């Protein structure tokens, strides 16, 4: 007798628990697409220095004798003669490949390069305070009422970002996106395993990886079928604002209901998910006097996981993991201009490859364990992407090749991470726990830009640091335990228990 | 402050060879680039070759591959030319760049290609 003696005696299987789930979980699709979309957005064309409009190109032997050369033959794409002195006439950019972009717009070169990306950095920033933020709003308010406002901001925030006047305009946008985008994100998986049985939260988060990876494969068309990036942004955003307006239909989560103290509306929610589902006559014998009598055993943070040393190892470990793998994950996707190949067929191939590697750390871990799971994928992705680094532009196929390994060795690690710190934690903060994890994973994702914005000191040196990083990490994380034998602590006493038995 | 003067001008008939070479004072030539330039008659600068510091590579126009020669020295601190079946079009005032898009460029010598 439990919420999930309600849920089978209502259903499981029937049309609502498939309508409300497709329903909130179709916009994955777009959270990967907007999660990516600075890739494309924001791409670099090349582009050389102006020669200012009073000299004349035909009486001057053409453009090349007021543009410096570098080693690759193309024309410098910051300084320029002074018959030198850097760009004040503005700049030149090719449409061969790219109609206009943030960096075509708004100049994002030589001085001041910074800028396309501290966006993403900002947009990151967004993205951990509306995670925090809004979690705690959903503690407080709801659930369907947050979700659907997350809806409407994401809408708002993206078409305002295509049209944007000035930069700090797009940042500030970009920052609003991610505020609502974490939100959203969290809240479709919090309320789709709220209103499911026990046995099916594997099935709702391998739905919600194939649906990420459906939503890299149609980022990769879309960004084919639209080149220019005030169309991309707007053509991205706008379905948000299709299932803002078709997502007034959803129904709160009852298990949240339940656990506000209060019952009637529960009663009503559970009474019209029998009407939705069709089968009344099981679902005519609830009333008042059963939910109280199926649902009173489960009625009955930071500073206490800081201060067990135990706990506060754990924490530190795991939020080490979390930190490198995300913060190498980004990085990782985040660069794809400069691989030879079309973006494209490149996040075509990254897109695929999610699946096979998900099948190849399931194996892993249904038949020998999780810990060497995560180190092997760890270092295969550090090895790989810092021969990525170490080999240069001469060559193509093998650099790509290397970077679809490096991104699949990513996709397995963090499924790997998920399992174990959901088979590792105590029950009694487990949850505070992945909560922890996800905020550190955040701040990985906010500094990996951050560390990319330094490559005018070295031409690959950010990813020299992307590949540094989850070698300390997996070289760190050797002394944590494996949980292949379900152990799955409740306190902290089955820890100490366990690691001294183990 | 910098001085890049140069030296090795003279009239020679087509297909000899000359001796140009820059006078770098201030500076290692070993640790900066190097760069040519050319600015013939009814013409305008034309980018020729170019060596990184401490022999890092050397590459070439599509006029220069062949045909001429450049090196560098660190007893003297020079960076010197050498060049080989001149042709009339190769008449121009060649000017000696220490950096891309440097504010140190020399006088220039003056040679001439005679059919
Ligand atoms: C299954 C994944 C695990 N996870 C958790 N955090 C991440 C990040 N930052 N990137 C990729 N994947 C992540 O969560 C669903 P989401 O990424 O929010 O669609
Ligand atoms: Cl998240």
């Amino acid at each position: 007798m439990a919420f999930n003696d309600l849920l089978k005696q209502v259903g499981g299987v029937g049309r609502f628990q498939l309508i409300q789930v497709t329903m909130v979980v179709a916009p994955l699709l777009l959270m990967a697409s907007h999660n990516t979309l600075q890739n494309f957005t924001a791409a670099i064309p090349p582009h050389h220095c102006r020669p200012p409009a009073n000299a004349n190109l035909s009486k001057d032997g053409g453009l090349e004798a007021w543009l410096p050369l570098d080693k690759q033959g193309q024309p410098e794409s910051c300084l320029r003669f002074t018959s030198t002195e850097p760009c004040i006439d503005g700049w030149v950019y090719d449409n061969s490949t790219f109609p206009s972009t943030i960096v075509t717009e708004w100049n994002l070169v030589c001085s001041h390069r910074a800028f396309r990306q501290l966006a993403q950095s900002l947009y990151m920033v967004g993205v951990l305070l509306g995670a925090m933020v809004f979690g705690y709003l959903a503690d407080r308010l709801g659930r369907r009422k947050v979700l659907i406002l997350n809806y409407l901001q994401t809408a708002v925030s993206g078409t305002c970002a295509a049209y944007a006047p000035n930069y700090t305009v797009y940042c500030v946008f970009r920052l609003l996106s991610g505020m609502s985008l974490a939100s959203i994100a969290i809240n479709c998986m919090t309320l789709n395993v709220e209103w499911m049985p026990i046995h099916t939260r594997a099935y709702v988060g391998t739905l919600i990886g194939y649906v990420y990876s459906l939503g890299q494969f149609l980022l990769a068309g879309i960004a084919y079928a639209v080149p220019h990036w005030r169309h991309l942004q707007l053509v991205v955003s706008v379905p948000f604002f299709i299932a803002f307006i078709y997502s007034w239909f959803f129904i709160e989560s009852a298990r949240w209901y339940s656990s506000s103290g209060r019952l009637d509306l529960t009663l009503r929610a559970l009474q019209r998910v029998a009407r939705i589902n069709g089968k009344q006559e099981e679902g005519a014998k609830l009333s008042i006097e059963v939910l109280r009598t199926s649902l009173q055993k489960e009625l009955t943070s930071a500073m206490e996981l800081l201060r067990c040393p135990t706990l506060r190892h754990l924490f530190l470990c795991l939020s080490m993991l979390w930190f490198a793998t995300s913060f190498a994950y980004y990085g990782l996707v985040m660069d794809l201009q400069g691989f030879g190949v079309s973006m494209y067929l490149i996040q075509v191939i990254f897109g695929a490859v999610d699946l096979p590697a998900k099948f190849v750390c399931f194996l892993v871990i249904n038949s020998m364990g999780r810990r060497p799971a995560q180190m092997a994928s760890l270092l295969l992705a550090g090895i790989c992407i810092l021969v990525n680094g170490i080999i240069p532009k001469s060559h193509t196929i093998i650099r790509t090749s290397l970077a679809v390994l490096g991104k699949g060795c990513l996709a397995s690690s963090f499924n790997c991470i998920f399992l174990y710190t959901g088979e590792l934690y105590p029950t009694v903060i487990r949850q505070t726990g992945l909560g922890m994890g996800s905020t550190m994973a955040r701040v990985g994702s906010i500094v990996s830009p951050l560390v990319s914005m330094t490559a005018e000191f070295y031409p690959s040196m950010p990813l020299f640091i992307f590949g540094a990083v989850p070698v300390v990490a997996s070289a760190v994380t050797a002394l944590l335990p494996e949980t292949l034998g379900q152990p799955l602590p409740d306190t902290v006493q089955d820890l100490k228990s366990r690691s001294r038995g183990k | 402050q910098v001085q890049l003067v140069e030296s090795g001008g003279g009239l020679v008939q087509a297909g000899g060879s000359l001796r140009l070479s820059c006078a770098a004072s201030g500076f290692p030539v070993k640790t900066e680039w190097m760069e040519w330039y050319r600015q013939a008659p009814g013409k305008e600068r034309e980018w020729v070759a170019a060596i990184w510091s401490y022999g890092s590579g050397t590459r070439y126009a599509d006029s220069v591959k062949g045909r001429f020669t450049i090196s560098r020295d660190n007893a003297k601190n020079t960076v010197y030319l050498q060049m080989n079946s001149l042709k009339p079009e190769d008449t121009a005032v060649y000017y000696c760049l220490v950096r891309v898009g440097s504010w140190y460029h020399g006088q220039g010598t003056q040679v001439t290609v005679s059919a």
